[PDB]
């Protein structure tokens, strides 16, 4: 059926890299396509086949790997928030910076637009962190920014009215939910040259926009919990749009909120004793 | 696809209704490497001189 | 009910599904996308983009001048200006440039490559250089006579500032391995050696500075590819960041 | 027939060069204006036309041997001058794009390399959050720490993914950069948020044909470019 | 049996599902649907609906008064008479309206608001007041000189007992957040200001009251909309109910 | 085939919010849009147009997260019925009128015409509420008004010949099921001004619409509980019809079966100093 | 050409006023009979036309100047009058919508202003639940003794999404509502429900050009519109 | 529906019997606002004095 | 194997669940049905006696 057709989207991934045509020598004043200038800002256009006397090749290498789409569309780990015992309650704050693979691969690009699906690993452990036995419930509730948060175990609001939760197994299957481009921008951005607030300049909200916060997970087991648990909170990202590369993270990242570095010894390559041998 | 070379094809079937919950998309999109190669008012052909 | 059989790899979680997953939000509706410029497709766009080898790696030098290899008026002739392992992977210059950094996230290399050498002395100053690509089997090129047998490039310092020495893919394989792996010996992958000479001398008005500098910069090939991602051996943490 | 000569006419004034390389066009994308697809804010926008889309001069800096590079936010340094900065001080939001040109003679007895960035979204950090008199430095703009790390835990060798030129003293003694606007949404305030960053940092030092150092001045000159402004109040200056 | 392999996601329950499930009465035929005047099918027609502000927020006002704001006879020229900051969140005025309790249950929105005065003096009463919207980047405007810089009607006390101060949608971007959350500095969203003057004076004839009031009124325009469902703050409850 | 076609009803979210037209200054004595009476009890006509100067804007925002279905639309939990061992019974009696999320959503109408989709999910638990492992079936029976209910585990009424039951575990995955709209009337009412017998106009009775009271949910274990059992009973509004819009509840809640409230202090929101500052 | 002016005839009996504002019509539905579609009572309908569709007027109150406000239940408040009232007690159930008119006039050396609410299924509460005598108060009416929360935990503000005018004393005497009939059902017990309340509160304090408070009524006068009464038995007066 | 914007576009496939037991409805209805906004027998448009 | 996610109400049974379940005697051909007087297919035919 159409309607069925509708569901269905037909996606290929057969674009190839270029390909080499034969060339021969040239000895002229015509032409001179080594010589450059990158003074203009621009990249070399100098191929191949105008440098040296090449055969044909005929192109068969995709490019897929790089696309954007498949670049970021893996699950990395982004929270991993522990249960204790005392309380039965945790939560984590919903952004891409407590863990560096994810925020270094999102470092290339300014602003980028995309879906996520969330995947929940739940763990339990004893208090020297040995594997042990625990079947028990857990709620995972998505708590916006001015919604009260659940101060306990037992708190209404785990009710659950309006924020969504989602309820599954410690020993069951991984939790996993998908999420829409959720910012009032148009776009997330990885980096912000400016504050979080009007009518201040306090450095602690310099590079700090409130539009990539979209809140909070909360945790509780439906019981209080007899050992620890570890939630792992994956994100994949998808149906990706990205814009204005940048020059990529080198130096390691040293704070969740601001991208402060050492700066230490200036060099990211290793060093030699002389240029001229390895 | 159950093979043409370097040609993935895929038929994305979501089962939900929100968009979002589609797997992750296999087209090939186009590419525009010259907005960042040659971003020049005046395009300098490879054969010529680049200055004056 | 349907009669089924679940088999294995039931409940699995792979990182690398592809697979529709329920939405916690279907009512939600996005904001529209507007027109935003520089709108990446592929990485390789950002690959074929020239960026400046970390180049003058050299014990003591740091910062900004490990981007100037040094240019000097010479007293003997056929001298060597620099020297470089051709590889994507470990830790040489070539590894914290844009197409460096890409081919830390990936395991596998194909395509040309080319580097862009631009002088930097007075306008008075002249000179001409030999740049050498030296396919793999030997060690380094020890003398100009032995570089200039391989692909080579010969520039004229002048108006035009800059000139590329492409690397062709030349290999015996369709693709090659980035990392040099010692226990897997992906040294199996060498991919030669690049070498800068020179070609006649530097010469100087008197009394101008007698050192000057090439800023070498590198990029892609259109015909060049990467293959399976893997984590950046360089970007780590000991603890969640706070 | 050659693009080492320009000349630039915004409003009422002029540039010329006679040593350009080219012009870079970032991203290959003239200013343009906000289209009613992509526009949210209802009320019809002040477009101050030439009194505003004109270039400004800012004070020149002195190249020392030392130098480790400069730096100024946009529309930030222009924020108190002339009828952009009243423009941009009367809204609460504003939109446009820069024709930026960076001077630097110097003597065919000379060699140095100057690196031009115009970097988006310049967020920068060293060992420290940084404070206002660093993140919007105003006219006088501010300077590199740590020029090798781009102020930013990335790396100076690879800032050539942004719009660039070089001023190359043996090839030209100017760069001009035209540059849209760029941000994750139609508009934004200008005291707030700094949607571009003019970065000089020197590459290659400044030599002389003798040991006696005669004064090299940079000078950039910047033209708004394309703009439009909503949300009229008060004049508000900073966002302290 | 038809190969299955159930994946990550198996039998969690989510609140928010659209999913089809098994009917517990499948033979059950409810009754009919009859008209019923008054039929919604969509909240911002709610939120379209003129609601009374609890404007008179002074420490000590209780009751029914917190619904008119005094307007007097002044001794000085161009006074104050009310001060507003615009704000769907928190607990200031407008968090009580109809408009301001159905954002309690939404995080983010858009759209113009229109704030309809109707004046309740005497016939003989008259008076011309300045209505005034600030968009955000600084304070509450100080006198009335600052606020008319910005959005504002002139009200004319007369036989049309009411005015509209449009509040248009001014915005850097699409949507604003609802709330105020510090930690998460949700004060980026800060939406402007609302304020009230008097254009000339109240004046009335000999002996009359020299104290009348504004009954301030609030609605969304027809541009307006919300996003993301979330939990009423102030509906709580310590027990189950009984 | 057109048999399934019968099965699927395609359906759409695309209304959009409205656009702006620009428009230009006024200077006349014709149109004045700003002049308005509350009194008729009209909402005010004047729109942004024609009180500032407008540009055009393209509507992109849609509507579809306030729809009364998205709005209603999510589990809530309605019913938390604690299973002692001592008797290992218990029971819940049906209405959305224990927890105050759901309930203070649905006070901003009088009368609701929906289905329901009910989801329980059980959790064992000690004495001091840790949680515990137990395997055990239970069985939640429906018991409508005049079938005689359970007394005891072992009652024979839950034989369950014409009450319907659903039988589950209680560490598989949650029993769910859906109900249509059951009231004698044709819609359900949130609230009553009446009284819920004839000849009698007792203050119990007040309020007491018996139309939206369909009976009972009994909960065993098919054995004697080891352990105590709580069964979370969530419940999702769908289908849903809304008519009558009302003034929302504001003051909290205090019994289940009536509006009663606290008064104390005539105040919603928060008091300051001066109408004049912040 | 004015909505200033209007007059009201229903029966025997007309009301006019000189100061309306416009007329109220809840959901713009003007009352209507029920179709064969949607009734469920098989017997036939007794509609008494004229007898019962006319204008009732109750007693007058006093506007003071501590006054909460003043409520009255329908049909409860009609129960006892005239031939609906007797129409109302000999059957089991009724149907009908209201035509409902508030007169207060005052000076234009006065000030003050009422709200006019009606309330559907307006069910009511305070620190208790009530009594029958004041669920059900009669043709006299109650009293509010919360009229901030509107009697029922909601509030006064928030009532404005209810049909309703106000009456505000330099615009207008009185208020005009038309109200269809309201129910979950078809028909409904006139003795054990009320439909509608009528509900008059005030808002700005009734104030006088001097110190000396003359007294100033308010009167309520109802209409009952296409009614049907079904079930015919005995005449009963009151679900007690 | 693999994206047009603010398009959610669904086939709700229901698998039992009972059309209660069909999923929520993703359909978006008529709105009158004007029932509620202005429910008052004579029009008053907006460019008029409302009274008189 | 199809990709698939098993729900909430996985492996419960309701009294009045309405679905298809294996025969354990699927091979087997009943006797035919004979005309009885009286069949009755709704207990209203009842109720109306
Ligand atoms: C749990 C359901 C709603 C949660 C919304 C999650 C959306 C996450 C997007 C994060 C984008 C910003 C990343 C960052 O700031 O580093
Ligand atoms: C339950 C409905 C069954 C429909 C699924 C049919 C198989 C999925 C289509 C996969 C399309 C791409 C596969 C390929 O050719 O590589
Ligand atoms: C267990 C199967 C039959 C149970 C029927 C449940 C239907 C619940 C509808 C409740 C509607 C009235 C809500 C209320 O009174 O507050
Ligand atoms: C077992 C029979 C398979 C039929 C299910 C096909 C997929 C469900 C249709 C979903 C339609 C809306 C999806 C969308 O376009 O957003």
């Amino acid at each position: 059926g159409k309607m069925l057709k509708d569901a269905i989207d037909k996606q290929v991934a057969g674009a190839l890299v270029a390909g080499t045509t034969t060339s021969t020598h040239s000895v002229a004043t015509d032409s001179t396509p080594a010589l450059q200038a990158a003074e203009t800002g621009a990249t070399s256009t100098a191929r191949d086949e105008s440098m040296i006397e090449t055969r044909t090749i005929v192109p068969t290498h995709g490019i897929h790997e790089t696309s954007v789409e498949s670049f970021f569309g893996r699950s990395s780990l982004v929270g991993m928030p522990l249960l204790a015992t005392g309380t039965s309650i945790t939560h984590w704050r919903i952004d891409f910076r407590e863990f560096v693979q994810l925020r270094a691969k999102m470092s290339w690009f300014t602003y980028m637009r995309f879906d996520v699906e969330f995947t929940i690993i739940a763990t339990s452990s004893t208090g020297q962190n040995v594997t042990t036995e625990q079947h028990t419930t857990y709620q995972v509730m998505y708590v916006p920014p001015g919604a009260p948060v659940p101060s306990n175990q037992d708190s209404f609001q785990w009710q659950s009215g309006c924020n969504p939760s989602v309820f599954a197994d410690t020993d069951g299957p991984p939790a996993q939910f998908s999420v829409p481009f959720m910012s009032s921008a148009n776009a997330y951005s990885t980096v912000y040259d400016g504050y979080a607030r009007f009518m201040d300049t306090d450095p602690d909200r310099y590079g700090i926009l409130p539009s990539n916060f979209l809140g909070f997970m909360y945790f509780r087991t439906l019981e209080d919990a007899a050992h620890q648990v570890r939630f792992r909170i994956y994100a994949k990202i998808k149906h990706t749009s990205c814009w204005i590369p940048r020059a990529p993270r080198q130096a390691p990242y040293k704070k969740r909120y601001n991208l402060v570095f050492s700066g230490d010894s200036d060099r990211i390559c290793s060093n030699r004793a002389s240029l001229t041998s390895y | 696809g159950a093979q043409g070379g370097s040609t993935i094809n895929y038929n994305n079937i979501n089962y939900y209704s929100h968009a979002a919950s589609a797997a992750q998309n296999k087209q090939d999109f186009t590419q525009d490497p010259s907005k960042f190669t040659q971003p020049i008012a005046d395009v300098i052909k490879e054969t010529a001189v680049p200055l004056k | 009910g349907l009669p089924t059989k679940p088999g294995p790899g039931s409940y699995q979680f792979m990182t690398t599904d592809e697979d529709c997953s329920p939405c916690i939000l279907p009512d939600f509706q996005p904001t529209p996308e507007i027109f935003i410029p520089g709108k990446v497709n592929n990485l390789l766009e950002i690959a074929q983009v020239e960026s400046i080898l970390e180049a003058n790696n050299r014990e003591g030098v740091e910062g900004v001048e490990r981007y100037v290899i040094p240019v000097s008026v010479q007293d003997a002739l056929d001298a060597q200006i620099y020297a470089l392992r051709l590889e994507l992977g470990g830790s040489g210059p070539l590894s914290s440039s844009l197409l460096g950094t890409l081919a830390k996230h990936y395991t596998q290399w194909s395509g040309s490559v080319e580097i862009t050498c631009m002088f930097t002395g007075t306008f008075m100053t002249t000179g001409k250089v030999l740049l050498a690509y030296t396919p793999p089997g030997g060690d380094m090129p020890r003398n100009r006579e032995e570089a200039m047998l391989g692909t080579h490039v010969i520039w004229d310092f002048g108006l035009q500032s800059s000139i590329t020495l492409v690397i062709p893919w030349i290999s015996a394989s369709h693709f090659r391995g980035v990392s040099n792996d010692d226990v897997l010996n992906y040294q199996y992958y060498a991919a030669g050696h690049v070498t800068i000479w020179y070609q006649t001398n530097m010469v100087i008005p008197p009394g101008f500075p007698n050192t000057a500098g090439i800023i070498m910069m590198i990029a892609a090939q259109p015909n060049f590819s990467f293959r399976i991602q893997k984590d950046r051996e360089d970007m780590t943490q000991t603890a969640i960041l706070q | 027939y050659s693009d080492r000569v320009a000349q630039l006419t915004l409003g009422n004034s002029t540039i010329t060069t006679q040593e350009a390389a080219n012009i870079c066009v970032a991203y290959g994308c003239w200013p343009a204006k906000l289209s009613d697809t992509d526009a949210t804010s209802v009320d019809k926008p002040t477009e101050p036309g030439v009194s505003a889309d004109r270039f400004y001069t800012l004070r020149s800096k002195p190249w020392q041997a030392d130098s480790k590079g400069w730096y100024w936010k946009l529309p930030d340094a222009l924020n108190n001058t002339g009828m952009f900065g009243q423009n941009a001080q009367f809204h609460y939001i504003y939109r446009g794009g820069w024709a930026v040109h960076v001077q630097c003679n110097a003597t065919k007895f000379h060699q140095g390399t100057l690196l031009v960035l115009a970097i988006p979204e310049h967020q920068i950090a060293t060992q420290e959050q940084p404070a206002f008199d660093r993140t919007m430095p105003g006219s006088e703009g501010g300077t590199f720490q740590e020029p090798f790390w781009l102020e930013d835990g990335t790396s100076l060798g690879n800032s050539l993914i942004y719009p660039h030129q070089w001023i190359n003293l043996r090839t030209n003694n100017s760069a001009t950069l035209i540059l849209p606007y760029v941000n994750a949404i139609p508009m934004d305030s200008a005291i707030r948020h700094s949607n571009w960053t003019l970065a000089i940092i020197p590459v290659a030092p400044l030599k002389y044909a003798a040991e006696t150092t005669p004064l090299v001045p940079i000078t950039v000159t910047i033209a708004p470019m394309e703009t439009e402004y909503n949300g009229l109040r008060r004049a508000i200056a900073s966002n302290q």
